[PDB]
RNA sequence: GCCCUGAAAAUGGAUGGCGCUCAAGCGUGUUACCUAUACUCUACCGUCAGGGUUAUGCCCUGACGAGUAGGCAGG
RNA sequence: GUAAGAAGUCCUUGUUUGAACGUGGACGAAUGAAGCUUUUAGUGGGCCAUUUUUGGUAAGCAGAACUGGCGAUGCGGGAUGAACCGAACGUAGAGUUAAGGUGCCGGAAUACACGCUCAUCAGACACCACAAAAGGUGUUAG
């Protein structure tokens, strides 16, 4: 016998893969597994961890929250990033000309961004633009 | 005991609670006896003391006021401060070590002599 | 096991106020140095106020017999705290060495009294130089002039199971 | 893939501890000691033998 | 490039051999000087006491069932998790109290250089983050404990036996030794008495070398 | 210290049985020996962890494996 | 109970004869190896053992306080046995052992050594645990 101390055969949790069955999302995690493994940048590991999350833990993030983030000092021209979904907001009337990348945009939010002048981009295009996450600003939605 | 009144207690100092029977006023705290707490504020008549009291399995924080007659200066940190100052001196001397503490080590080799002390043999 | 005699000395640890304390010595019969030192401290705790942490041993040594082929008549004092207050015993053993005398003594006590190593205390083993100081009759039996005696029953150890001889025990 | 043991297999012994070669040359375990004749004390032999 | 690799290897190897020769000289002159000190005291009629042992080797003797909680925890602390597993420990008051607590369940003593060398050579396994890696090469030690200047298995043996500044780190790098039961046997019929009472446990102070050489 | 007695019934009966008397009994000591799913070494199965790699996969390394009520997963 | 340091030590002067805050400069016993929610099964006054302690009498014992184990647990030994000794389990092989044992049943010395003992149903773990307090011209050593 050994007189164990650590409750052998632990599983460690941590969601090594997503529960989803979306093949495109699986392409995305297949790409970011390569990137986070070979780059050494921490941004890619963050994004890969976020891709496994559920709908409950991927809340939507608003245009107004993005504009708040861009009102920060020395953070106007950064490429903002929401792994989840991006919603419109009719409470704000003035919107910047920023670049933003996300899985899913709504029609109204995409229209607002395009109207202000910027562009709406996917995560793979964000990868071929900025692999290490250089000049990026990640955002997250209110959980509760 | 008049020396229990010419005793400055500044915020930060650590003191034990030991309430004497000779003063009926402010006899505190049945089990706050031989328990140590630092002082947070002081008024006349008065000193503040805080103690970490455990309930369940968490230490909550109880602040209190006591008469000066019951409290007493703690000699808890005497060797701590002495060792800190000696460590500063030894670090200066090094800059010019094992300043850390160490338990009792095994005593080393030596020689015992027989000049007038011949060994005395005996039995039960 | 086969015992040995060990000289042991103890120093009880110096202090300020008292450098070089008095170096008490003892003779022990025991298998090895560990048991010898335990017995040393066991007797020293009884005699004086010392402790294995409060004292130290100076020089463990062995004592070999000066003449381990010369036959000798030993007299042994023994005592054992049983059942009453302690009471003593004098025995005589004809042997070559103090080690053999002590070994056969321990065996004889275990046989004849059911008294054990833990129970027994050795006071003094002493060779008797002169005849006529030998008191016990079973040792007096063997000091007579031109002693002879037979061994009338011989029984021979047999290596085999079967024998074809109707064996004989003669001499 | 397989643990090979020193104290056998002089090759893996010599992979480590290359002092072993000259150790075995000078032999350094059957090594003789410088002789001396420091006799002991009368008090020592006395207190050993008795009293 | 391969020549550069071989050059670095040759440099480190020469360093190892001079270090090991130095250690051999140290050990022999130390023991010889202790012997001559004993002889000098004897000639002058004085007595010489050797330094109290500072290292001990400990071996587990009892299984896991019906062990009380305090010795169970102390054995966990000393990494004696199973029967016949063993470790070196540095002896001070703090450790002597532990040994007093776990005396019924362990046999310990003062080890020799020969048995330390045999253990570290035959059953020497190391920890590289984890995992009980076999040593098998001086590079595995020069990686991890080259921080402390221990470039070789013999340097590690030296830091062990001569108890050094980094004995703690070297001993924790050393996985607990996994030993078998002795080939000649335990001697005594019944184990669970003291070494003095015809048992096996407790301190025996020199015969642990014999025991671990039978068990390894 | 050992031995005898030192009271206990009723189917035939048990130091486990045979039987043992300088013992095959009592006490003690020295060795050798038998022997477990225990310890050591190796292989294989599975789980867990750590690494590597254009693929809920492939490779390397190591530690572990009791189980009722009951829970989870793969089939 | 508290303490065993970088949320700590030591220089720098504005606000009640001085305290607190603030400005900036120099620097520690041993051994061993995360936290946060969320949610629901089964069990929620059962049995055994040790040692602490109160009360106890024909004898036993009754109450509380830890701890360990069985319950859920197979393996070797005790001739057999839920809670005694050892030791905890993947499938196999080789070696070494534990506890217990080596006249035959039965694998292993009718081994070695020192003594004692003869029982008209000896003994073959004891327990000033019961018969119990002694008796005996049986024996041995003091």
């Amino acid at each position: 016998g050994i007189d164990h101390t650590s409750k052998q055969h632990k599983r460690s949790g941590h969601r090594t893969a997503p529960k989803s069955d979306n093949v495109y999302l699986k392409l995305l995690v297949k790409l970011y597994t390569f990137l986070a493994r070979r780059t050494d940048a921490p941004f890619n590991k963050v994004v890969l961890k976020a891709l496994f999350l559920s709908k409950i833990n991927r809340p939507p993030v608003s245009v107004s929250r993005i504009a708040r983030a861009l009102k920060q000092e020395g953070a106007a021209n950064k490429t903002v990033v929401v792994v989840g979904t991006v919603t419109d907001d009719a409470r704000i009337f003035e919107f910047p000309k920023t670049t933003v990348a996300a899985l899913r945009f709504t029609a109204g939010a995409r229209a607002k961004i395009v109207k202000a002048g910027g562009e709406c981009i996917t995560l793979d295009q964000l990868a071929v633009r900025a692999p290490k996450g250089q000049n990026t600003l990640i955002l997250r939605g209110p959980r509760n | 005991h008049l020396s229990t009144y010419l005793k400055v207690y500044k915020v930060g100092d650590i003191v034990d609670i030991k309430a004497n029977g000779s003063i009926q006023k402010g006899m505190p705290h049945k089990f706050y006896q031989g328990k140590t707490g630092v002082v947070y504020n002081v008024t006349k008549s008065s000193v503040g003391v805080i103690i970490n009291k455990m309930v369940g399995n968490r230490y909550l924080e109880k602040r209190l006021n006591l008469r000066v007659e019951h409290i007493k200066h703690s000699k808890c940190r005497q060797e701590f401060l002495e060792r800190v100052k000696a460590n500063a001196a030894k670090r200066a001397e090094a800059k010019a070590v094992q300043l850390k503490r160490q338990p009792a080590q095994p005593r080393e080799s030596r020689i015992v002599s027989t000049e007038g002390n011949v060994p005395q043999t005996l039995a039960p | 096991a086969h015992f040995k005699e060990y000289q042991v000395i103890g120093r009880r640890l110096p202090t300020e106020s008292v450098p070089e304390p008095k170096l008490f010595r003892m003779r022990i019969f025991a298998s090895n140095e560990v048991i010898a030192k335990s017995r040393y401290w066991y007797f020293l705790q009884k005699l004086h106020k010392v402790k294995k942490a409060s004292g130290e041993i100076v020089s463990i040594n062995q004592i070999n017999e000066a003449h381990p082929t010369k036959v000798k008549n030993f007299g042994v004092w023994v005592r054992y705290d049983s059942r009453s207050g302690t009471h003593n015993m004098y025995k005589e053993i004809r042997d070559v060495s103090r080690v053999a005398a002590v070994e056969t003594l321990y065996q004889d006590m275990a046989a004849r009294h059911r008294a054990r190593f833990r129970s027994i205390h050795i006071l003094k083993v002493a060779e008797i130089e002169k005849t006529a100081d030998v008191k016990r009759q079973y040792v007096k039996q063997f000091l007579t002039k031109d002693l002879k005696f037979p061994l009338p029953h011989r029984v021979q150890k047999s290596t085999k199971t079967f024998s074809y001889k109707r064996p004989s025990t003669f001499y | 893939v397989l643990k090979k043991n020193p104290l056998k297999n002089k090759q893996v012994l010599l992979r480590l501890n290359p002092y072993a070669k000259v150790f075995a040359a000078e032999k350094l375990g059957s090594k003789k000691a410088e002789k001396t004749g420091t006799k002991p004390a009368a008090v020592f032999t006395e207190t050993l033998k008795h009293d | 490039e391969r020549a550069a690799r071989k050059a670095a290897n040759k440099e480190k190897r020469a360093i190892i051999l001079e270090r090991n020769a130095a250690y051999q000289k140290e050990y022999e002159t130390a023991e010889r000087n202790i012997i001559q000190a004993k002889r000098d005291a004897k000639a002058a009629g004085s007595y010489y006491v050797e330094a109290q042992h500072k290292l001990v080797f400990v071996v587990r003797i009892k299984g896991i069932n019906k062990i009380p909680p305090k010795p169970r925890k102390v054995l966990q602390l000393l990494r004696l998790t199973r029967i016949n597993s063993g470790t070196f420990v540095k002896v001070t008051k703090a450790t002597l109290e532990l040994l007093k607590l776990i005396e019924p369940y362990v046999a310990y003593g003062y080890p020799s250089y020969s048995t330390i060398r045999q253990l570290v050579y035959k059953r020497g396994f190391g920890k590289i983050n984890k995992q009980r890696v076999p040593l098998s090469d001086n590079a595995i030690i020069e990686a991890n404990l080259g921080k402390y200047g221990i470039l070789s298995i013999d340097d590690l043996i030296h830091e062990i036996i001569t108890v050094g500044p980094h004995f703690k780190q070297a001993n924790n790098f050393l996985w607990p030794f996994k030993l078998s039961n002795p080939s000649g046997g335990w001697g005594v019929p019944r184990k669970f008495k003291h070494f003095i009472q015809g048992g096996s446990f407790g301190n025996r102070e020199e015969f642990i070398n014999k025991l671990v050489k039978s068990m390894n």
